[PDB]
């Protein structure tokens, strides 16, 4: 797992292949993402963008504001 | 998440049965302790403590009290 | 083998082994090296952390150890309460280390004396 | 190992399970310098360079935009 909070948000990736973006305020969901893989490192977040690292050798970031996946590598 | 992290004098350190405990630096005298299960990370942030389980429930709780301000279960 | 550490233009880094040293950061260059064996080895793991003129690494053996950034000498050695496997947290002149049987001790970065030890696993 | 990427002046970098060293554009995730190069374990990054340990205690440093190897000690 992991958790990092930025911007009114709090990021958590999971085993599932999902990352999600709650509220600071009430922890309702602000987004959900499914990703290329297994999350299993701290979402890193910069820029605007959450940067998530998976088991399956891939990296993506995802727009910190909407969740929409900016770009895939690996 | 085994490593201690300190702000403002407090320390909040993490047991591995899920015991979350917040503590004077200088002292060592427990400002606060929360009995929870299965936390596997936390992070400190303004006025506020977010911890996650293996559940993927996530919670946050004040930094102040270790009171629950809310939950989030449905992921 | 251990988490390298960086303070004042120098790259501090160590090894399982005992294997401690300090390098120039613009040229790689030796400042010192030292070991912290013993033949038997030391089993560094929790460090390294660079803080007030010292370098602090802890051990599966128990030890916390404070080196001289100057020149690698011990500047003190505490037994602790399990082993250190994490990394030392430096803070208002305490040390901060968490063994892996749950205790949580604060040791003086002056002459490593345990200050305080609490129990994290204590039901409570 | 560990797997979770660190971001300093809009570069990216990853380090994958095999010492696998990446070092990306944090907007574009354009691939700027990849090292396949020994077994890295760990790094730390500064302001220009980035020091990379192997499992022999091996000490190199690079620099963060270009990858080039400033000096190696071991
Ligand atoms: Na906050």
């Amino acid at each position: 797992g992991g958790v990092t909070v930025s911007g009114g948000h709090v990021y958590i990736g999971s085993e599932k292949a999902q990352v999600y973006a709650l509220n600071t305020s009430d922890g309702t969901v602000a987004w959900q993402t499914k990703v290329a893989g297994e999350a299993l490192s701290r979402p890193v977040v910069s820029d605007g963008l959450v940067l998530i690292h998976t088991s399956n050798g891939q990296l993506q970031a995802l727009n910190e504001a909407d969740g929409a996946v900016k770009w895939t590598v690996n | 998440d085994t490593t201690p992290v300190v702000v403002n004098g407090v320390v909040f350190a993490l047991a591995y049965n899920g015991n979350l405990t917040a503590l004077d630096l200088r002292s060592g005298q427990i400002m606060w302790k929360r009995e929870l299960g299965s936390v596997n990370d936390f992070i400190v942030d303004g006025n506020r403590i977010y911890l996650v389980d293996q559940n993927d429930r996530v919670m946050a709780l004040t930094i102040d009290g270790g009171v629950t301000l809310w939950t989030q279960s449905d992921l | 083998n251990l988490h390298p550490a960086l303070a004042d233009n120098v790259v501090y880094a160590a090894d399982r082994a005992g294997l401690v040293k300090a390098l120039n950061a613009d040229d790689g260059k030796e400042i010192w090296s030292v070991s912290l064996a013993e033949k038997e080895p030391a089993l560094l793991s929790g460090g390294v952390t660079v803080s007030g003129g010292h370098v602090y690494i802890g051990s599966e053996k128990a030890q916390v150890y404070a080196l001289n950034t100057s020149d690698g000498t011990v500047a003190w050695q505490t037994k602790v309460a399990g082993e250190a496997l994490s990394r030392p947290v430096v803070s208002d002149g305490l040390v901060l280390i968490h063994t892996s049987n749950g205790q949580l001790q604060a040791l003086n970065e002056a002459d490593g004396a345990v200050k305080w030890t609490v129990n994290l696993d204590m039901p409570s």
